[PDB]
């Protein structure tokens, strides 16, 4: 479904502290880090005076699959790594 | 009787093979007036494949044929009005459209086109299937039609943008009839795999699949009044109610096998034209055989020639229009002054031996 | 009778057997005027949603003549207010958009019954 | 051998899931964008 | 134009591309169709038991029914069931009137001058001469008779 | 130059009709050296097949032929039609019951040359597909032994894979291919699945090991 | 042969891109699937070899050589559960098939699960399927020696085939074990049925008389021919 | 006459396999549980370890029988013919279908 | 002489009746115009 789509999964931390963010949709962005195919890329800024642009790297199928945000690609719950989290289970 | 229920004491009381079978005789089915052959046309150089006729005003009809070219006859006096040639293969369905003036027809030839009836010329022709299609249906206020065909998947196209705009993927063969319900399922569809999908076309998924046809699902039809689709197989007829999908009822369809076409009427008269020329009327909400005919093929032609390749009635219900391989138009006359006296029809009769019911 | 429902649970008698069967006239009621309506609303706003997703999509300059920000995240922590990039009208559109092929997985949860009657069987070698 | 008849035909469900291309095609192009309707 | 080439350079072109029917390839279409019509007619009339062997064997009494038609070579299978000996027949009868009414039809085309290309101008010579010679035949055995 | 017929020659056309059918003249006559697809045809429609009818005269036979030479005077293709007899056999008699009132050196060679052409039935296209097979299998074996040779002075080389055709190729040794796991069942395979991995975690120790 | 597990991992490859590569041209052809399916087993990789049999029933779950394969390929390998799965599967789908029923019965018979096969064959039989189910149900409990549950069988045997070869097989199960008690209360619930359901027209003339005469022949047995006469006398009257 | 339906040929199949369970637990004599869980629907049946090696023996012994009378066969088919001329195995395979259907 | 019994009407047809450019559906013309 193209016109039903996810909102996107991201960290509380990538976010940061600030209340409003300014964020960028682009429909058909970048390809998924993880299963090459496309998806809508999402980047933002933390403040407005900031200096580096977190974009969102895989698309919301392979965050889903995972549960995991875009950007860092940390946990949702417990943000640790992926090889730390199966290993403590 | 209660003796069953005191001493075979049931769980549900209906489920026993005794109690639907005292309640098939406790009814008895409608009488229906019995059919006749009025008139034979001989037009076409080849198969006719497909036959629809006028839904507004009940003129003409047209039936698209295995020489590629469709011809519109008159109703009445059955005389030729017009040839429409443009495809180059054998044309499989015809749909006209009561909301337009527009006539769609398909074809092996992979296309589906569009005709202006106000002009008879093919304007708005539509893309996308891999292999030869089979039918259409026009949806009943939405402006789209369904095709489908040997590409297991049936194409939602928007008339005017010419967009394939939804493919419902489901089935397993090709799909041989395609229907259009105004609400959901908005999509009946019959395929080669023995099965009869019902529809959800937003979603894009099958709402019930049913699973009780052993052989290829050959033909549907869409009953005027009560809401209600029946599909033939290669022998057994079933009723279905949609919007709950259920099987309403079993026919009495033994030894029939191969039935080519289906077509309902008003007063609840489902005919079955069969490959082997034999065409039986039966009452729908029953499921009697009531009269079982035999066609005539022709002067000289061979013996497989008498088939029944698709039928219609009209809008009043009391013609039947049936294209034959014999490069025939036959319509049938429901005779007039034909009592329930002097005119039974075949007797109500169910068996045990056949797990029909 | 230690496990009576684990077996076989999608299927039932009660599907094999018709419902006219019991009384001929019972009434399947066409859809009504309102139904049809709520239906036909709901579909026709689907499609013209799909139709302008096919046509603004096209890289036809001739295709917006036939034609959700602030949204929560982290249960509402954060109102993120979603805009578009203005696009360069030189690059390609949709950079991630290429021809490739995918293979698609089939979704099957539940089994389907496959319903028919049982067993007019015997043959002799005439097929 | 090489020379072979259909068992079963190109199935529309493959090419249901590939990514769309959107090449301009001639006969796609805009054309009778007015519907006429009956009486 | 340049943006359908750009558009490929950029992306490749589509992997659906559907060969609509031509000139080319109807007699070749033709085949695929009627072919399905004939499988599927002879699975129905089976009782049971019929797989992709069985399916694949009875397709080549199809093929040899039509090449003793076009040498009007009687064509009785011994031991062929009745209901499939209907079944190819009603077909092979099929196929005959398009390969007669293509030779009709090829025939005028060439009286006109009207553009026939020329391999149809031998493909036409080659159907009239086994028309003319069943014409010829038949005559021969009303004679006979 | 119009030759005769040696049995060698007759023997060489029954096998070729047997296998080529009564249609394929031309592929008859490229066995049958000398003689032409005419004549290849003429021989099996005239004296070869079994069909034909070469035996004795029975008197309504010979009351039919009489008849028949009397009501189609001269006109012999028909009179054999009707007596299903061969033709020319048909005036031999004719010409017979009338005076009733009276007052290896080369041949094998071609023989060899037929022997071999019916029991070769591939043609270009599967011969060398066999070619192919059997020199990857021998480029296969080579490679192996190498690694093993070079495994015989300790220094291990790894197999190299087969390149990528194309872009999306797939290494089927790489993972499970398009996994299709079975659906999710009641029963509750959980010792099952432990002892399997544990089975085929023996066997792969087991084949670093024996070898097989 | 292969020596090391190097050349076992390029053998694998080997075979597994040639039997892929048959298979993609060939999505049928379920032969060619099962020896694909097959070398996997001999490789001891199960979760390969459970997944092409997976993916042969996408292509053609109405294919019963395939069931019963991969059934037994789960059966071989000792993978009990998963066959029971596998088998749950199997008549979920396809119901009508006897075959797929009797497997899952002499697996549960191998095992003495004499309670699985008594909860398999109630819903089998529950489904209506025919004569030769509820015979191997009523053998079944034979072996069990359960002859208060198969009294109860044909209570029910009856009532799904209603015809006089499943009562009067009944009342060849009573007279084997000679209780005069139960045999003429199957007796007396047979005749009357016939008389009860007499306007339904389910019993012929031949066939009724089978009941009436095997009804008098036993009770010249049981040597109360006063019984025997009068029947004759009811059974005429009552059908002229 | 006919051919064996395949309701008949699973019961009669069925009807084989019960016989000679039946002799397997008469041999034995001569020589000589369902939990379902609280956290998930899934269900345990406890066995013994025999009675299941007992069944995967007997279906690999069952294979092993038919393999073998079918590739017994296989040498009997191909040593019985050698009438009409052939070109391989499978000419004569062919040939040999030809005459069943005579 | 003719099959199917008198009751029958059989037709043969091998020319059309109307004109290739007439309208099979008349055209909806609601404003009578003079121009
Ligand atoms: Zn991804
Ligand atoms: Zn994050």
């Amino acid at each position: 479904d193209e016109i039903n789509e996810p909102p996107p999964n991201i960290c509380e931390q990538c976010l940061g502290d600030e209340a409003n963010i300014r964020m960028t949709k682009i429909p058909q962005g970048s390809e998924c880090k993880i299963c090459t195919l496309p998806f809508t890329l999402y980047h933002f800024k933390t403040s407005k005076r900031s200096n580096n642009i977190i974009k969102t790297l895989i698309c919301v199928r392979c965050a889903t699959q995972r549960n995991i945000c875009q950007c860092c690609m940390l946990d949702s719950r417990w943000h640790i790594p992926i090889q730390l989290r199966d290993h403590l289970i | 009787s209660a003796f069953v229920n005191k001493i075979f004491q049931p769980e549900v009381a209906e489920e026993l093979i005794v109690n639907r079978y005292e309640k098939l005789l406790s009814q008895r089915p409608e009488w229906h007036a019995p059919w006749k052959l009025s008139r034979v046309i001989n037009g076409h150089l080849g198969w006719v494949r497909c036959v629809a006729i006028d839904p507004v005003d009940n003129e003409w009809f047209i039936t698209g044929s295995n020489d590629t070219t469709m011809k519109v006859w008159d109703l009445a006096t059955g005389k030729l009005k017009t040839t429409l040639a443009g495809h180059v293969m054998t044309v499989r369905d015809v749909a006209v459209s009561d909301r337009h003036p527009y006539l769609f027809s398909v074809s092996e030839d992979k296309t589906v086109k569009c005709w202006d009836l106000e002009k008879n010329q093919i304007i708005r022709d539509y893309y996308g299937h891999l292999s030869g299609v089979r039918t259409v249906s026009i949806h009943p206020t939405l402006d789209l039609i369904a095709t489908a065909g040997r590409d297991s998947v049936i194409k939602l196209w928007d008339m005017r943008t010419r967009i394939p705009v939804i493919t419902l993927v489901g089935h397993k063969g090709p799909i041989n009839q395609v229907q259009c319900t105004p609400v959901d399922p908005q999509v009946v569809s019959s395929s080669t795999d023995a099965t009869v999908r019902l529809w959800d076309v937003v979603a894009g998924k099958t709402m019930k699949v049913l699973t009780h046809h052993k052989r290829s699902v050959r033909a549907t039809a869409l009953h005027p009044k009560e809401f209600s689709v029946a599909s033939a197989c290669t022998d057994d007829i079933r009723s279905w109610g949609l919007a709950e999908g259920s099987l309403l009822t079993n026919f009495e369809s033994e030894k029939t096998g191969i039935i080519n076409t289906l077509s309902i009427n008003q007063d609840d008269v489902l005919f079955a034209g069969g490959d082997n020329g034999v065409l039986s009327f039966y009452d729908y909400k029953s499921g009697h055989k009531y009269q079982s005919l035999a066609t005539r093929e022709m002067v000289g032609s061979l013996e497989g020639e008498r088939s029944v390749l698709c039928s219609t009635f009209d809008k009043t219900g009391l013609r039947l229009i049936t294209g034959e391989a014999d490069k025939s138009i036959k319509i049938w006359k429901q005779d007039e002054t034909a009592t329930k006296e002097s005119e039974p029809g075949l007797a109500w009769n169910p068996n045990l031996s056949a797990k029909r019911f | 009778a230690i496990l009576t429902d684990q077996i076989a649970k999608n299927v039932k008698l009660d599907d094999f057997i018709p419902k006219r069967q019991s009384n001929f006239e019972l009434s399947v009621p066409l859809p009504t005027k309102a139904e049809i309506q709520e239906c036909t609303a709901r579909t026709k706003s689907y499609i013209q949603r799909l139709v302008n997703a096919k046509l603004a999509n096209s890289n036809n300059r001739a295709s917006s003549r036939y034609v959700a920000p602030a949204n929560l995240l982290l249960n509402n922590s954060h109102h993120i207010e979603v805009v578009s990039k203005q696009m360069d009208p030189l690059l390609p559109r949709f950079v991630g958009k290429k021809a490739r092929k995918v293979v698609a997985p089939t979704e099957n949860d539940e089994v389907v019954p496959v319903l028919h009657m049982d067993g007019g069987e015997a043959d002799p070698n005439e097929w | 051998t090489s020379h072979r008849p259909q068992l079963e035909a190109r199935s529309g469900a493959k090419a249901a899931a590939y990514t769309p291309t959107g090449i301009e095609h001639a006969r796609l192009l805009p054309g009778h964008t007015t519907l006429k309707y009956r009486k | 134009y340049i943006g359908n080439l750009i558009t490929r350079q950029f992306e490749g072109r589509s992997n659906e591309i559907v060969k609509t029917t031509t000139k080319q390839r109807l007699d070749a279409y033709y085949d695929l169709e009627l072919r399905n019509s004939v499988m599927d007619d002879i699975l129905e009339m089976m009782p049971e038991s019929i797989r992709q062997k069985k399916a694949r064997t009875i397709l080549q009494h199809l093929s040899e029914a039509w090449r003793c038609w076009k040498a009007n070579i009687p064509w009785d299978v011994p031991g062929m069931p009745a209901p499939i000996k209907k079944i190819i027949e009603r077909y092979i009868k099929s196929k005959a009137d398009a390969w007669v009414s293509a030779a009709h039809y090829n025939r005028e085309r060439i009286k006109r001058g009207a553009h026939v290309e020329k391999t149809m101008v031998k493909k036409n010579l080659g159907r009239l001469t086994r028309l003319w010679i069943k014409n010829e035949q038949e005559r021969q055995r009303q004679i006979q008779k | 130059k119009g030759g005769v017929w040696t049995n060698v020659e007759d023997q060489i056309l029954k096998a070729a009709v047997q296998k080529y059918g009564t249609h394929q003249w031309s592929k008859v006559a490229s066995l049958l050296q000398k003689k032409t697809a005419r004549q290849s045809e003429l021989r099996w429609n005239e004296y070869l097949n079994p069909k034909l009818n070469f035996t004795e005269f029975s008197k309504e036979e010979d009351a039919q032929l009489l008849d028949l030479a009397r009501e189609l005077p001269n006109q012999w293709r028909t009179i054999a039609d009707m007596m299903a007899r061969p033709a020319q056999v048909c005036v031999e008699r004719y010409n017979r019951l009338l005076e009733s009132e009276d007052s290896e050196d080369e041949e094998k060679e071609m023989l060899a040359e037929a022997r071999a052409r019916l029991l070769n039935t591939q043609g270009k296209k599967a011969t060398r597909k066999i070619r192919e097979r059997m020199l990857e299998e021998s480029k296969r074996i080579a490679e192996l032994q190498k690694r093993r040779e070079l495994k015989q002075a300790g220094i291990n080389v790894a197999i190299k894979k087969p390149k990528k055709k194309y872009g999306t190729d797939i290494d089927y040794n790489e993972d499970i291919v398009y996994e299709q796991a079975p659906m999710p069942g009641i029963y509750d395979t959980s010792t099952e699945d432990r002892q399997i991995k544990k089975k085929f975690e023996q066997f792969e120790r087991k084949v670093n090991r024996k070898g097989l | 042969d292969i020596l090391d597990l190097e050349e076992l991992r390029e053998y694998q490859r080997r075979k597994r891109t040639e039997y892929e590569g048959y298979l993609k041209r060939n999505r049928l052809d379920m032969g060619q699937w099962i020896r694909y399916a097959q070398f996997e087993i001999e490789q001891h990789d199960m979760r390969r070899a459970r997944s092409i049999f997976e993916r042969a029933l996408l292509v053609d779950s109405s294919f019963i050589p395939l069931w019963i394969r991969y059934i037994d390929a789960e059966l071989k390998v000792k993978c009990i559960n998963h066959a029971r799965n596998l088998m749950n599967r199997a008549i979920s789908t396809l119901p009508r098939v006897d075959k797929l029923w009797y497997k899952y019965l002499i697996v549960e018979e191998s095992l003495n699960n004499v309670e699985i096969v008594r909860s398999l064959y109630t819903k089998w039989c529950s489904l209506e399927p025919g004569v030769n189910a509820w015979n191997s149900f009523v053998d079944f409990e034979i072996r069990q020696k359960n002859w208060n549950g198969v009294r109860e069988i044909y209570s029910k045997y009856v009532m799904a085939h209603p015809q006089m070869q499943t009562w009067l097989k009944w009342v060849r199960f009573e007279n084997r074990h000679g209780n005069t008690e139960f045999t003429r209360s199957v007796y007396s619930l047979a005749i009357d049925t016939v008389a009860n359901l007499q306007n339904l027209q389910i019993w012929s003339d031949m066939e009724v008389a089978k009941l009436v005469n095997s009804f008098a022949h036993w009770e010249a047995a049981q040597q109360e021919y006063e019984r025997s006469s009068a029947l004759y006398q009811i059974a005429i009257e009552k059908w002229p | 006459r006919g051919g064996i339906s395949y309701d008949q040929l699973a019961k009669l199949s069925y009807e084989k396999t019960l016989r000679n369970l039946a002799t397997q637990t008469q041999n034995s004599s001569k020589q000589d549980k369902v939990q379902k869980d609280t956290k998930t629907g899934k269900i345990t049946i406890a066995d013994d370890d025999k009675l299941v090696n007992k069944l995967a023996v007997s279906l690999q012994s069952e294979s092993k029988k038919r393999y073998e009378a079918r590739k017994r066969q296989m040498q009997n088919a191909k040593t019985l013919y050698g009438v009409e001329s052939f070109i391989n195995d499978k000419n004569k395979q062919f040939n040999e279908k030809l005459s069943r259907e005579s | 002489e003719h099959p199917y019994g008198k009751e029958v009407e059989v037709l043969m047809e091998t020319k059309n009746t109307q004109s290739p450019q007439t309208p099979l559906v008349e055209p909806v013309t609601e404003r009578t115009k003079l121009q």
